[PDB]
């Protein structure tokens, strides 16, 4: 029994290993929006009799 | 170096955490012997083992 404590404490440090990590890269990404019309701001001015 | 200090110190606990759940490994005896000064039973063990 105390062999099996003993046996069991090493085998808890043996465990105290890591593997890796895990994460996401996405620092610098922006959401992207969409324009539908192309802002023109042309107006036509004509006389009334069209000279 | 930081990572040694940083590894032998979780070590420690996880050896001292283990070794005194269900029965105790170490005896009532030898508990007292290191309790003689106030600190707990646990944290004599912990001092002696290092």
């Amino acid at each position: 029994e105390d062999m099996a404590k003993i046996y069991g404490a090493v085998a808890a440090v043996s465990k105290n290993v890591n593997s890796s990590v895990t994460y996401e890269v996405k620092r610098g990404t922006h959401e992207l929006i969409k324009v539908p019309t192309i802002p023109h701001n042309l107006v036509l001015i004509q006389s009334d009799n069209g000279k | 170096t930081s990572g040694s200090i940083i590894n032998h110190a979780n070590n420690l606990n996880k050896v001292i955490n283990h070794v005194f759940a269900d029965k105790p490994l170490i005896s009532e005896t030898m508990l007292k012997i290191l309790t003689i000064d106030g600190t707990t039973g646990k944290d004599g063990y912990r001092n002696w083992l290092d």
